[PDB]
């Protein structure tokens, strides 16, 4: 996270830190949707232009997270991956459309003050946030710069930006599995996710139940926090059909 | 069924520090 700030103790409860085993080291964010249900990016997992392609025994989950390289003895909790479900239709080849993967876990992991699941959208908790100027929630411990690295889980705010100028500030192709967050440059504020916050979450607080929603996932950006350029997430609503098939048949 | 209430703000009734600026931005 770019020009962000310290997360507080438990601001994050859904959190995840997906875990390389060898060599340990971090490899992305994901976020808790039920006790034995993790939500990322599906370029966590897979993207065949750099040679990624992970399978279950590669990888752990850590849940309960705040410090993002010390082992947090009593706080933390660390899961095993069952299997590994990634969109049929994720578009690595072109644009990361469909940017999604679920994974389940071995064991459901037990809850507390420090792990919690999020909630995912209904169609009309979507269609009343997810507008221009309303501000979500980035959270990750990827890269502080673009071209180093927190002690601590960063969190910042972003307001989503009209499709229109979202569109007009790539030449990448934009889809209605996406949307985009970040400040202009005309305004006084700066902030964005950048490479290792890949796969987390972007939250927004519905002011009608009081609840946090996962509206997006961090997908993409041209390098991070760039004037003139914003940050891009995977559109969970609008992919919730397939997370709902998915843990629904394998659940 | 308690999806995405926290244990340490919305269960104990504290919040964080800057919740507020996205309720400010919900018109
Ligand atoms: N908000 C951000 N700034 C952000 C968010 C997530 C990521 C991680 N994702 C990604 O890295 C995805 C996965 C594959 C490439 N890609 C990118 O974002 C590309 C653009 C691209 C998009 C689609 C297809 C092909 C290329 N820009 S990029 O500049 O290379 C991303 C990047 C930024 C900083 C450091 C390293 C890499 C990187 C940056
Ligand atoms: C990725 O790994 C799986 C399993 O090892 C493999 O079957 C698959 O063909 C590989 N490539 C892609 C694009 O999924
Ligand atoms: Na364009
Ligand atoms: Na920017």
């Amino acid at each position: 996270i770019v020009e962000g700030s310290d997360a507080e103790i438990g601001m994050s409860p859904w959190q995840v830190m997906l875990f390389r085993k060898s060599p340990q080291e971090l490899l992305c964010g994901a976020s808790l949707i039920s006790d034995r249900w993790v939500l990322t990016a599906a370029h966590c997992l897979l993207y065949p232009p750099w040679d990624k392609n992970f399978t279950e025994n590669d990888l752990l989950v850590r849940i309960g997270k705040h410090s993002r390289t010390r082992y947090e003895r009593n706080i933390e909790k660390i899961s095993m991956l069952e299997k590994i479900y990634i969109h049929p239709r994720y578009n690595w080849r072109e644009n990361l459309d469909r940017d999604i993967a679920l994974m389940k876990l071995k064991k459901p992991v037990a809850f507390s003050d420090y792990i919690h699941p999020v909630c995912l959208p209904d169609r009309e908790t979507a269609a009343s946030l997810l507008q221009a100027g309303y501000k979500g929630r980035v959270t990750g411990w990827g890269n502080l710069k673009e071209t180093g690295q927190p002690s601590v889980l960063q969190v910042v705010n972003l307001p989503i930006v009209e499709r229109p100028v979202c569109k007009d500030s790539t030449r990448i192709r934009i889809t209605d599995n996406m949307f985009c967050a970040g400040y202009k440059p005309d305004e006084g504020k700066r902030g964005d996710a950048c490479e290792g916050d890949s796969g987390g979450p972007f939250v927004m607080k519905s002011p009608f139940n009081n609840r946090w929603y996962q509206m997006g996932i961090v997908s993409w950006g041209e390098g991070c926090d760039r004037d003139g350029k914003y940050g891009f997430y995977t559109h969970v609503f609008r992919l919730k059909k397939w997370i709902q098939k998915v843990i629904d048949q394998f659940g | 069924a308690d999806c995405g209430l926290r244990p340490l703000f919305e269960k104990k009734s504290l919040e964080d520090k800057t919740e507020r600026e996205l309720l400010e931005s919900y018109i």
